[PDB]
């Protein structure tokens, strides 16, 4: 218990957790990275729908895009954060 | 497109 | 002419002369026959767009417009008459007599 | 009802997730437990009770990068267009006219140093709390009347340079006050060298024989037509009503100090509808909460549903400079920090000029600024940055 | 003259009419109309506009050959395209182009082509003036035939919409990363939960309301033809199962055709609207269908009304099942369950007939004998107060406690009669249904209507401006009987006398008046409190800071629950928990 | 008065950096807030 | 301006019927008697007849000089 | 003595039938609406130059008359038609005024 | 009952206000040095004081 | 070269020298056009300020419509003039500091004990130092006498809108701009600083106009509306 | 006026920060110890504590949320 | 030359030429249209009841009665007992019983004749239920309605607000000579506002990248070039090649900016007056 019991809580819960904001970064990213060059990383084939949206989505649910988050906390401390499941 | 190049 | 082609009359009136609304029948029958107030819009007062009980028989407690002139802006009734009135001497000078 | 072996194993699971959740919400589980009677309970179905609780909690947390300021002037913001004026008094009393609703609404948020209609809500001491025949008297000793209130008419002699007082003996009757007490109050307002003659049972003259002008008669006239006779200064009437068990007091006017000072009134319970006055006598933080609950009722009455946590963090950021300020041209610019938006909100060019005049300089803090020139704001999607390994695929 | 001091003032100036608001292109504005037959986050636009607001799609690889079939379909041909854009960045018009069947193929990777709407496409849609953030929500595009904007009848509540004449605007998003946004964070089925407090904005409306309650009832029998029609607007198929009744006829029944949606570990305990009457058991047994239990997903007794499926219920059923089975459940039962009632609702009779309002006669004279017995309270008190004779209420003084008797009694008055009314009339008639369900109407409205209006108010008090001593010329010098004030002794169904006409348009009339003045106020005020509350935002520690750095929280709120989250302003309900674990054996 | 006060708030920032910067340990810290304190509160 | 050709509801045929019963109505004879005996029988097609106006006779006298 | 109870109203508000069993407002909102009806707005409407008219093909005269119909001329210059109503919930897509 | 001036047609709107020539008599603002007023609006050939 | 962003923004006053650097043409005739003859040189419609109908180049840049940005004129003032929109400033320039000298009647040592606090307590605390500077210039304007020259000062009464009316022991006598900027030039930039000021970006003599800049056409472009003559705008 | 107002029912409780915990919540928070919500040193609570300019004021308020809910104050010159 | 107005076409109805009082020529020309019912316009009865046409369905599949008879217009339940317009259904079965009878109806207030129960004894006196309700078949499976619905020949009027006078889209089309934003009005192809409650509810989603597509991409973008020492706009001519400032002539590296173009106007007219707003610039890509 740093300051509070809370905020410990609060950081534990958000410790392994996309917000939904860093959700909807990865696929405008990914999607804009699609549209030009960028071949698919998943077989485009099967896919319900061919535009780039849908391919982001099921990229980033399937666990493949090599990204990774900054979380730049307030005192300075950084935490980094990797979406593929390796 | 950026450089910020420095010696 | 051009009070009537503007409806800026005298004195600082606005919007005394308005075209007529011959959309159909009522509409021309209506506007023949509106009264809007002068002192409005300044405030609401709440008091001015109260209905009276004065004007039974005089103005239709129903057609108002809705919003800012509400209560505002009235209608005749069917059996209002506006008078034209007299010179004051013959009333005084009968006054006087009586 | 729950076998001890059972309390034994409710005790032994709830002590391993003391650090997960809040402790009211420990407290509240463990008691919801305890109550579950006429049904037989095994350790299956208090395993998922727990872990659906923790996971219940743990999924209503806020996400961090939220724009939560937007969010709570939005949410307080829009049932202010949803307001009626349902009613026009108080709760049983069919006088003493309240204002609530949206007016009520901007009075608070805009930091009024006088309400529209203040009142107040005095409690009694327990020895006079169940007696409605000292609440009569606390409420007359404190509706401050005046002599113009309890005078039937007043005549004023240019020829005996003199003023006639006649007293209405009915509404002098029911104030409680006497004739020879509002004689030495009148002897006590030192108006010069004057003499005082009785005349009737309730009428007497007063003969100002040092003065010699008819100007200041009337004024003397009038001086004595304010003077006050009993009651505490700034409140108009009282009236006393049940709530519970007990007997309260109403007023229509707001003088907190006054009635701290009077005998026989709770100060610990005194509650009061003017905000800056409790600023002053209690402090930063009862204003703070005098806020909470004001909004609270406005809303409440309306019957209108907003959270507490938005009225909270409004409360807070009203009161965050250690005293009440007005959320708009004092609650913006005074922690604006930023020209453009302060110059946007209110269309003028003073502001610029000021800026131009010192020489001030602007650092595109906020978000109206980054909008204005063309900047992604840092809220939201603006909170995240991505780094990315191209080579691997 | 305007000059620079003038050119940067007022709401047309630059700061309010270039800066801080601008006129964007991609948009349009047009009447709404319903569509119940659409899902909740979809919209309906007509062709015009479909052909004419165009998304630019860049070519690649995968949807090559879709972009090939828009672009040999011609501007005028929906799906189609406007302009194809060369990677030089040179435009070309499909109007002029000779022959575009070759142009079609002619096209690679890195062409940009601008084609028209089609199904799917994701549109913000906006009725001014937008009063809270879900005022404008992305939908999903459907063309259809018509000119006006379709909205289905569960999405006007966030809007605050309703089809007397409203127009609402679309706008079209014209980047990947725009659109990626727009349907990550901003499509209609994620906001079902509103943020002022925890519960749901979208849901059940008025017709809905109605039907569920007609087919939960107790006594709804249905044959197979009957469910087959029912179920045949859904997308329900499978098994039915055994009809409820096997002997004599094979009947099904309301609460078997709607348990078939219902999750298969739900469960359920609570009162229904209908229980507030003498329908109140307050527990399990009860004659009526006042109390709803469902277990394991089988709903077994009580109506589904206003508490179960109405729209800013929190704490209802539907919450609790979009809670626990996320806004994925929640929009499929709002599309699939809500289409039955209305198929039911219009497969039985639902009217409204002069009938549901007329009283027998024997009631109207149990009401004059009240009225009768009221005005002589109120003439004994008038004339005892003439002379003296009354002691006042303390704290206030004569002429004022006169008035409270009066007001007292007349109250009183009215709801004696309007609950004699309620008492002798049909206690299963269309009125009384939509007034105790929720649908529509209250116990206030079936008052006046049936028994009498009551007394008549302006700002809070009698009628009283008018002539001296008098409100009209029709009434004696100085009257302040109930009948000269404002007290309407008639109802709507007998009607009313011209004094109680002009009575109730008196009393009426502030209406008429205050929108207007709330409206601006309320206006005022949200602005100043934006522009107060604008740049705070919530750090990773979970503090509450300014965008400059101070802290306003140290943790927001007082336990970091959002608002929108929580189970109706509170991080959890135990006692919900208790019930969803064990219910089944309550 | 008021000349007072905004020296009084400009040592204590004074002291507030200094101790933040790790250049002077705690209770000389301490010691010179309540001097500041006392040294100030004579016009009060 | 002139009877519609058709009933709005039904597609009756009720032009036709326009001459007579406004000649047996200005005759004296009560409309519901003609209207029965003429074949007319659901209310959609009585209100059809009951309502008209017949503008055209003073248009006539105002027409386009195109 | 009054001469007629039903003359406090204006020239609108006379066409409503049955107006003491409605709401106030309702009358108030009817008579706006009624003030923008279409229909025949005058006989000679083909010779005179309006910037803007309408004109409805079929009007028809009220089956439900008031007695200041027939004063006003209204019934030679209708701005509507009657239809054959019906109250009953169909399809939902007339719920919430449509 | 209008007017035709330039092929439009025009009509004046009654205009209701307060009498001219009488009195008026009022409280005056709380908390103010005057306690009575009175107003009286003269309406001349041309000109109203 | 880079792409950049806009990272903030610095205000102050503008230098009479810098508008006059800073402009192209000087503006010396007063007819706006003859014989439809817009590109008149030395008028208001110069092309050399820009252009904005579609076919032309403009004679600084050879850039139409789609890249040629606005290019600004001056106009060279024979008497000097005061901004209305910085009157209260000069007001406060006026009633702080001594007319003979130029400098703040406060006396020394006090006043650099005072720029010393502000100059540590300016960033940190904004609203302090507005207190501060408040308290400093209200205890400066209640001084009859410089010390700084032992000279003793009138006092000056505003009325509106700009001019100043000092009184001279009788016979009020009313200022004129051009000594009023001769009084405004004496003062130090240690002292400007003090009040509240900028010496380097905002300095009050600049706030008396000597030179006036003319904005280009692109900013009051000429409306052709009524497909009649062009209808020139208010500026 | 020697009424004490400690004990009213609007007023959460105040506590003087020690100067090792104020420097912990400082570090820990990231910020200036100007960066929270300020209080006047001559405001009554304030001045019933005995609070000076440059200490830390933690208050605990009622909280229907978590029960007691814990803030900080900073003392400024007033 | 006069000519049509964009959006709206017809048939030329009338020529007039004459000579306004001087010899000039005065020629007048109108022009009809046709205006068919559809979904989105505007009806109302007597009693305020306003509302748009939601579908038009047709007679096979309205739900007619035992005598053929469908209705022309139908009203939901739900919409009388909060306004209570018992007028309305008065008004209904005074209709039902005109036509029904041929007799004239009179609803002058405080005097109507007939009285609702002598018009209910006539009504069921001709053949119909006297509480003018009627059994109903379901057009579409002709399966017998469980209820009577209630039958009127209620008075409607349709108002003038068609929707075929009030949809306008925009894509691309003409700016502003002064601010280069899209213009204003039906008839100048269109454009709409986005006001600042837009704004804030798009900043209470957090899209930042909506925002700028929708406040900057799509209104009054620019690219203006300024020095990096003194802070003004400067430009780039096409003589040979050349950053030029306006004070520092070539001595000076110019950076360009994307901006809203409003913003460099505002720069532009506050330089007009003796305000010298100096831009900072910073670099794009931000190193770490
Ligand atoms: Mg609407
Ligand atoms: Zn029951
Ligand atoms: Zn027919
Ligand atoms: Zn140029
Ligand atoms: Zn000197
Ligand atoms: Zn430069």
């Amino acid at each position: 218990m740093t300051i509070d019991k809370i905020n410990e809580i609060f950081k534990e819960n958000w410790k392994n957790k996309l917000t939904k904001y860093e959700i909807a970064r990865i696929i405008s990213a990914r999607a804009l990275q699609l549209s030009m060059g960028a071949l698919p990383l998943i077989d485009t084939s099967n896919l319900k729908s061919d535009d780039v949206i849908s391919i982001a989505e099921e990229e980033l649910k399937r666990g493949v895009l090599p990204i990774t988050i900054r979380r730049i906390y307030p005192n300075g401390q950084v935490e980094l954060i990797s979406v593929r499941k390796i | 497109m950026s450089y910020s190049l420095k010696t | 002419r051009h009070a009537l082609a503007t409806g800026n009359w005298v004195g600082g009136r606005t919007g005394v002369s308005q075209l007529l609304d011959r959309t159909n029948w009522l509409s021309m029958l209506s506007h023949l026959r509106r009264v809007v107030s002068s002192l409005a819009r300044g405030q609401p007062n709440f008091e001015a767009r109260d209905l009276h009980g004065t004007q039974w028989g005089r103005m239709c407690p129903f057609e108002t417009p809705e919003g800012p002139n509400s209560g505002l802006v009235k209608n005749l009734a069917l059996l209002a008459q506006v008078s034209v009135g007299i010179n004051e001497s013959v009333v005084e000078r009968v006054a006087y007599e009586l | 009802m729950i076998d001890e072996k059972l309390k034994g194993y409710i005790d032994k699971r709830l002590n391993e997730i003391k650090d997960k959740i809040p402790d009211k919400l420990h407290e509240d589980l463990r008691a919801a437990i305890m109550d579950i009677n006429g049904v037989e309970l095994t350790e299956e179905d208090i395993d998922r009770i727990i872990d659906l609780t923790i996971r219940e909690y743990q999924q209503s947390l806020i996400e961090p990068g939220e724009a939560i300021g937007v969010v709570t002037a939005q949410s307080v913001g829009e049932p202010g267009t949803q307001m009626t004026l349902r009613t026009f008094h108080f709760a049983g009393i069919r006088e003493l006219n309240v204002t609530l609703g949206l007016p009520r609404l901007i009075e608070i948020v805009d930091a009024r140093k006088v309400p529209s209609t203040p009142m107040m809500t005095i409690y009694l001491t327990d020895e006079y709390k169940t007696d409605k025949d000292k609440a009569l008297d606390i409420a007359r000793r404190i509706e401050y009347t005046r002599v113009e209130n309890v005078v039937s008419s007043v005549s004023v002699d240019i020829s005996n340079m003199s003023i006639t007082l006649q007293f209405d003996q009915e509404m002098l009757k029911d104030k409680g006050v006497s004739i020879e007490e509002i004689k030495k109050i009148i002897t006590k307002l030192k108006l010069g060298e004057i003499r005082i003659e009785d005349n009737d049972e309730y009428s007497f003259t007063i003969y100002f024989e040092k003065i010699d002008s008819i100007m200041a008669l009337f004024k003397m006239r009038e001086k004595i037509l304010n003077t006050k006779i009993k009651g505490v200064k700034g409140i108009k009437r009282a009236i006393v009503q049940k709530k519970g068990d007990e007997y309260v007091i109403i007023t229509d006017g707001s003088n907190l100090e006054g009635i701290m000072n009077v005998t026989g009134v709770d100060i610990n319970k005194i509650q009061t509808n003017n905000i800056h006055e409790v600023e002053e006598v209690l402090g930063i933080e009862a204003a703070r909460e005098l806020i909470s609950r004001e909004i609270k009722k406005v809303l409440e009455e309306q019957g209108l549903d907003v959270d507490m946590r938005h009225i909270v963090l409004v409360s807070d950021i009203m009161t965050r400079t250690g005293d009440i300020r007005q959320i708009g041209r004092h609650g913006v610019t005074g922690e604006k920090s930023s020209v453009l938006a302060r110059a946007a909100f209110e269309v003028t060019v003073k502001h610029l000029l000021d800026a131009a005049a010192r020489g001030e300089r602007e650092e595109f803090k906020g978000v109206i600024e980054n909008i204005i020139i063309g900047q992604p704001i840092r809220l939201g999607t603006g909170i995240v940055e991505l780094t990315m390994k191209p080579n691997m695929r | 003259l305007r000059t620079l001091a003038q050119r940067l003032k007022g709401k047309e100036g630059r700061f309010r009419g270039n800066l801080s608001g601008k006129r964007v292109d991609f948009s349009a504005r047009t009447v709404i109309s319903p569509d119940p037959n659409l899902s909740i986050d979809e919209v309906g636009i007509p062709y015009t506009i479909a052909r004419m607001l165009t998304v630019p799609e860049r070519v690649t690889n995968i949807n090559i050959e879709r972009i090939r079939q828009y672009i040999i379909n011609g501007p005028d041909k929906w799906p189609g395209a406007n302009y194809v854009i060369k990677p030089d960045g040179r435009r070309i018009d499909l109007r002029y182009v000779k022959d575009r069947k070759e142009l079609a193929s002619s096209i690679t990777a890195g062409y940009v082509v601008e084609r028209h709407l089609v199904d799917g496409d994701v549109v913000l849609f906006n009725r001014q003036p937008s009063l809270h953030r879900i005022s404008m929500m992305a939908h999903k595009v459907r063309v259809l035939p018509g000119r006006t904007f379709r909205l289905n009848l569960l999405d006007c509540p966030p809007y605050n919409a309703d089809f007397d004449g409203d127009e609402m605007n679309l706008h079209v998003p014209q980047s990947e990363e725009a659109i990626a946004e727009a349907r990550e964070l901003m499509l209609v089925h994620k906001n079902i939960i509103t943020p002022r407090y925890g519960g749901p904005i979208i849901g059940g409306g008025q017709d809905y309301i109605s039907g569920a309650y007609l087919l939960s009832v107790k006594t709804t029998l249905l044959t197979v033809e009957e469910v087959a029609t029912i179920l045949g607007v859904t997308d329900f198929v499978g098994e039915l199962g055994e009809p409820a009744i096997l002997a004599p006829k094979p009947y099904y029944t309301g609460k078997q055709v709607i348990s078939l949606f219902l999750p298969k570990d739900f469960n359920f305990h609570g009162p229904a609207n209908i229980s507030k009457g003498p329908r109140a058991c307050k527990d399990e047994i009860c004659p009526h269908d006042s109390f709803i239990v469902i277990k394991n997903g089988l709903l077994l007794e009580g109506v589904f009304d206003k508490k179960a499926i109405g729209n800013q219920q929190p704490e209802s059923m539907l919450h609790w099942s979009i809670r626990e089975y996320g806004t994925e459940y929640g929009k499929w039962l709002m599309d699939n369950v809500f289409k039955m009632f209305i198929r039911f609702l219009e497969m039985r009779g639902f009217t409204m007939t002069l009938e549901d309002i007329t009283i027998p006669d024997e009631a109207q004279n149990e009401i004059t004998t009240k009225i009768k017995e009221g005005y002589s309270q109120v003439d004994e008190y008038i004339r005892k107060f003439n002379e003296g004779q009354l002691e006042p209420i303390p704290g206030r003084t004569i002429e004022e406690s006169l008035e409270s008797y009066i007001l007292d009694t007349l109250d009183k008055l009215r709801k004696v009669a309007g609950e004699i009314a309620t008492k002798y009339l049909d206690p299963f008639n269309n009125v009384y249904i939509m007034a105790i369900t929720g649908a529509r109407g209250s116990e206030l409205n079936i008052t006046q209507m049936t028994a009498l209006l009551g007394q008549q108010s302006v700002r809070g008090e009698r009628i009283r401006r008018g002539y001296r001593e008098r409100t009209l010329s029709l009434f004696k010098y100085g009257d302040i009987a109930p009948e000269a004030r404002g007290f309407v002794k008639n109802s709507f169904m007998r009607g009313l006398s011209p004094y109680e006409m002009f009575f109730h348009a008196a009393g009426g009339r502030e209406g008429l008046v205050d929108t207007a003045v709330k409206t601006s106020q309320s206006g005022y005020m949200q602005r100043r409190l934006i522009n107060a509350l604008s740049d705070l935002r919530i750090e990773y520690d979970g503090t509450v800071r300014s965008l400059y750095g101070d802290i306003v929280q140290v943790v927001y709120g007082d336990d970091a629950v959002h608002p929108m989250y929580s189970a109706h302003s509170k991080s959890v309900n135990v006692n919900r928990v208790i019930e969803r674990v064990i219910g089944w054996k309550r | 008065v008021t000349i007072s006060d905004i020296e009084m708030l400009l040592k204590d920032t004074e002291i507030w950096d200094k101790l933040l910067r790790n250049e002077l340990s705690i209770e000389e810290a301490k010691k010179m807030f309540d001097d500041v304190a006392r040294s100030y509160s004579k016009a009060d | 301006m002139i009877i519609p050709i058709r009933c709005f509801t039904c597609g009756a045929v009720v032009a036709d019927k326009w001459e007579p019963f406004s000649n047996r109505v200005m005759g004296g004879e009560d409309p519901e008697k003609v209207l029965t005996e003429l074949g007319v029988n659901r209310y959609c097609c009585r209100r059809m007849l009951l309502s008209h106006v017949n503008i055209i006779r003073e248009i006539i006298h105002y027409t386009r000089p195109i | 003595l009054e001469i007629w109870p039903s003359a406090i109203l204006g020239i609108i508000a006379s066409i409503i039938p049955y107006p003491e069993h409605n709401q106030s407002p309702r009358n108030t909102y009817q008579s706006a609406m009624a003030k923008q009806s279409l229909g025949l707005y005058a006989s000679n409407y083909q010779i005179r130059t309006d910037t803007r008219a309408h004109l409805l093909h079929y009007p028809q005269m009220p089956l439900v008359q008031t007695r200041m119909l027939g004063v006003i001329g209204y019934n030679d210059r209708p701005a509507g038609a009657n239809a054959i109503l019906a109250i009953m919930s169909y399809t939902g897509y007339n719920m919430e005024d449509s | 009952g209008y007017f035709i001036v330039n092929g439009s047609e025009k009509v004046i709107i009654a205009q209701e206000d307060l009498a001219t020539n009488r009195v008026l008599v009022d409280y005056g603002k709380s908390g103010s040095n005057i306690t009575h007023v009175a107003k009286v609006t003269s309406s001349a050939a041309g000109y109203r004081v | 070269m880079s792409e950049k962003i806009i990272r903030g923004v610095k205000f102050g006053v503008l230098s009479p020298n810098e508008i006059r650097q800073m402009s192209v043409t000087a503006i010396i005739t007063s007819e706006v056009y003859d014989e439809d003859g817009t590109p008149i040189e030395g008028g208001v419609m110069d092309p050399k300020l820009g252009v904005i109908e579609p076919g032309q180049k403009c004679p600084v840049c050879g850039n139409t419509l789609a890249g040629c940005p606005g290019h600004f004129g001056h106009i060279e003032l024979i008497k000097p003039v005061i901004h209305i929109g910085y009157v209260k400033h000069i007001y406060d320039f006026l009633r702080s500091t001594c007319w003979r000298c130029g400098r703040i009647k406060i006396k020394e040592q006090d006043l650099e004990r005072y720029k010393r606090i502000y100059n540590a307590i300016k960033l940190r605390w904004p609203s302090a130092a507005r207190r501060l500077v408040e308290y400093i210039k209200k205890i400066s304007i209640k001084n009859l006498e410089c010390p700084h020259c032992g000279e003793k000062q009138f006092k000056i009464k505003l009325e509106k809108p700009y001019n100043f009316n000092e009184e001279r022991n009788g016979s009020i006598v009313k200022l004129s701009p051009s000594e009023i900027r001769d009084r405004l030039e004496r003062i130090p930039d240690s002292d400007v600083e003090l009040l509240g000021y900028d010496p380097k970006s905002s300095r009050p003599e600049w706030m008396i106009l000597t030179v006036l800049p003319v904005p280009p056409i692109t900013i009051r472009p000429s409306i052709t509306i009524e497909s009649g003559i062009r209808a020139e705008d208010d500026l | 006026k020697k009424i004490d107002i400690s004990n009213h029912e609007l007023v959460p409780k105040h506590e003087i920060l020690q100067l090792e915990e104020a420097y912990k919540l400082v570090k820990e928070l990231g910020i200036k110890p100007e960066q929270l919500p300020w209080i006047r040193a001559s405001d009554p609570v304030a001045k019933s504590i005995g609070a000076k300019p440059g200490d830390i004021i933690k208050i605990t308020r009622k909280s229907p949320f978590t029960g007691e809910s814990v803030t900080y104050r900073y003392v400024i010159t007033g | 030359s006069i000519v049509t107005r964009h959006g709206e076409n017809g048939i030329v109805d009338l020529v007039l030429i004459t000579e306004t009082l001087e010899g000039n020529k005065l020629v007048k020309v109108r022009v009809r249209d046709l205006r068919i019912p559809e979904i989105g316009d505007k009806f109302a009865t007597r009693h305020g009841q306003k509302g748009v046409v939601g579908i038009l369905i047709d007679q096979v599949d309205m739900p007619y009665t035992a005598k053929g008879i469908v209705p022309d217009i139908i009203l939901n339940p739900h919409a009388l007992p909060s306004r209570m317009t018992i007028g309305q259904i008065m008004e209904a079965i005074g209709g039902k019983y005109a036509a029904l009878s041929g007799k004239p109806v009179d609803a002058t207030p405080f005097l109507e004749t007939p009285k609702l129960q002598e018009m209910q004894k006539e009504i069921l006196k001709l053949g119909h239920l006297p509480d003018s309700t009627e059994v109903v078949y379901d057009g579409r499976t002709g399966q017998k309605l469980k209820s009577r619905i209630l039958f009127g020949i209620v008075y409607y009027q349709k108002l003038h607000h068609m929707v075929a006078d009030k949809m306008h889209a925009r894509a691309r089309g003409p700016v502003q000579i002064l601010t280069r934003q899209p213009t204003e009005g039906r008839a100048r192809e269109g454009g709409l506002r986005f006001g600042e409650m837009e704004r804030d509810c798009l900043i209470g989603f957090g899209t930042a990248m909506l925002i700028k597509d929708r406040l900057l991409d799509n209104s009054d973008k620019a690219v203006v070039y300024i020095c990096d020492q003194c802070g003004y706009v400067g430009w780039y001519d096409r003589s040979k090649n050349r950053y030029v400032c306006p004070v520092h002539g070539d001595k000076s590296v110019l950076h360009p900016v994307t901006v809203s173009y409003a913003f460099k106007l505002l720069i532009q007219e506050l330089m007009s007056m003796v305000i010298s707003p100096r831009l900072i610039l910073g670099e794009k890509v931000n190193l770490g």
